[PDB]
Order: C-alpha cells, then sequence, then structure tokens
C-alpha cells in the first residue's frame, strides 16, 4: 500500500474481490473490511455503497447470524469512519431504518455512538426526517433500549412545538 | 462495618433503602473524611443508578455542611463530575438544577 503512488483502479478491484466474501469465513472477511475501507477517498464509495447496500440486503436474507455479525459490526465500523470525511447520504438512512429492525444491544451502542456523534455534526436537516423516521420507529416499537433511547432525543428536543 | 461489609456482602437492594435513610442523617453525624470516603465508594460501583444515591442523600447533607464542608462542598460537585449522557446528565443536570438556584435557596426549596 506503500505504493502510496497507489493507484486508483486497484482500489476499485477490490469489490470483485469482494464479492466472493459472501461465500463467508468472517475472519477472513474481518480482513478484507479493515483494508477495503482505507482506499476509498470518499469516492469509489458509492457504487460500493450501493453494493453495500446490496451486502444488506444479503445480510437479512433470512440469516443465522453467527460470524457475521460480528462482521456487521465492524463493517459499521468501517463505515463509520467513512462517514466523518464524507459527505453521506440516503444510504444512511437506511441504516437508520435497519437499526429499528435489529433487537441487540450492541447495535444501540453504536447508534448511540451516533447520537453522540450527530450531535456533534449537526448540518442538521436529515436528523429531523430521521428523528420522524425514528418516531414512527418509536411508536412502532417498546424496550429498555428504545426507553434509552427516548431519554437522549428527549433530552434533545426542537420544533413541531 | 456496614459499609465495608456491604461493600463485599452486595445486593444493590439493600442500598435503595439504606440510601434513602442515610439521605437524610448526613451532618448531624459527623465523621466527615470517613464519611466522604465511604460515599465515594458506594458511588464507585457502576450503575448510573448505584452512583446516583450519592448525589441524592447528600443534598441533606450538603445543605447542611459539617465539620469542613460548605467551601468545599462547593468545590466537590465541580471535582466529581460525568458524562455517558444520562449519566451525563445526571451530573449536569444536578448541575443545572443547581446552576438554576441560587445554591443556598436551591438546598432549601429542594430539601423539603
Amino acid at each position: 500500500k506503500e505504493h502510496p503512488a497507489h493507484e486508483r483502479v486497484l482500489q476499485d478491484l477490490v469489490m470483485d474481490i469482494l464479492r466472493v466474501l459472501s461465500t463467508p469465513d468472517l475472519e477472513v472477511r474481518k480482513k478484507t473490511l479493515q483494508l477495503a475501507l482505507d482506499l476509498v477517498s470518499s469516492r469509489n464509495v458509492e457504487e460500493l455503497v450501493i453494493v453495500l447496500k446490496k451486502e444488506v440486503i444479503k445480510t437479512n436474507n433470512v440469516s443465522e447470524h453467527e460470524d457475521t455479525d460480528k462482521y456487521r459490526q465492524l463493517l459499521v465500523r468501517t463505515l463509520h469512519s467513512c462517514s466523518v470525511r464524507f459527505p453521506d447520504m440516503a444510504a444512511n438512512v437506511i441504516p437508520v431504518l435497519m437499526e429499528f429492525l435489529s433487537d441487540s444491544n450492541e447495535a444501540a451502542a453504536a447508534d448511540v455512538l451516533e447520537f453522540v456523534r450527530e450531535a456533534i455534526q449537526r448540518f442538521d436537516n436529515l436528523r429531523m426526517l430521521i428523528v420522524e423516521k425514528m418516531l414512527e420507529v418509536f411508536h412502532a416499537i417498546k424496550s429498555v433500549k428504545i426507553y434509552r433511547g427516548a431519554l437522549w432525543i428527549l433530552g434533545e428536543y426542537c420544533s413541531t412545538k | 462495618h456496614l459499609c465495608e461489609f456491604i461493600e463485599d456482602c452486595e445486593f444493590t437492594v439493600l442500598a435503595t433503602r439504606i440510601l434513602h435513610l442515610l439521605g437524610q442523617e448526613g451532618p448531624k453525624t459527623n465523621n466527615p473524611s470517613k464519611y466522604i470516603r465511604f460515599i465515594y465508594n458506594r458511588v464507585v460501583l457502576e450503575h448510573e443508578e448505584v452512583r446516583a444515591g450519592a448525589v441524592s442523600a447528600l443534598a441533606k447533607f450538603g445543605a447542611q455542611n459539617e465539620e469542613m464542608l460548605p467551601s468545599i462542598l462547593v468545590l466537590l460537585k465541580r471535582c466529581v463530575m460525568d458524562d455517558d449522557n444520562e449519566v451525563r446528565d445526571r451530573a449536569t443536570f444536578y448541575l443545572n438544577v443547581l446552576e438554576q438556584k441560587q445554591k443556598a435557596l436551591n438546598a432549601g426549596y429542594i430539601l423539603n
């Protein structure tokens, strides 16, 4: 990689390779994700993102996660980073949705992590929708996690007086 | 004995009860450093909740102050402070609450 003359393309070929991952082995996959993250100057991105979303669908599937779960968390990390740099998009909204589906803490933690972050980040607009989304999600749901969720959000508050 | 043992004799539930009681008692029985010493410990434990009691007990206490407390009482809330969002909030809020009344007044209303 310390061929820091680091050509565009090469980074790009990864996905192809990556496709192969669907024949799992997380551990390998995991190595990939880290590896993967790196190349992206917040670009070859979309095609990827899309792909990620594909992954995401794929991730849904019917699953009996045991290994891939892990991956997900990781992915999200990997993913997280990018965003920091980037301006990101709808894809993201989808996580929010996605997250609603889900049922385990670690994600909530991420989410929360996001809570924090976003709290810092504020360009805002999205949030509001999402807040709406959430409103649904929320209405649509119960749990400690949620319960907790409410608290912060509540804490947060703005309009629709 | 209670303090120590309970610490390493566990059960959160006990703590609730005792907390509540202790909550009232504070500086009428002095021994500040120790008592502080304890109090810190009680908090030490995780649980936003476990942590929380030491502050609440404190309100009757703080207000009264003891063999050294008012100046310092003021200093302490500052020295000990926390994030963890709603745990953050607890610190912030108590503060914020604190922020909101002349602390002398503050003590009077809340206490009752």
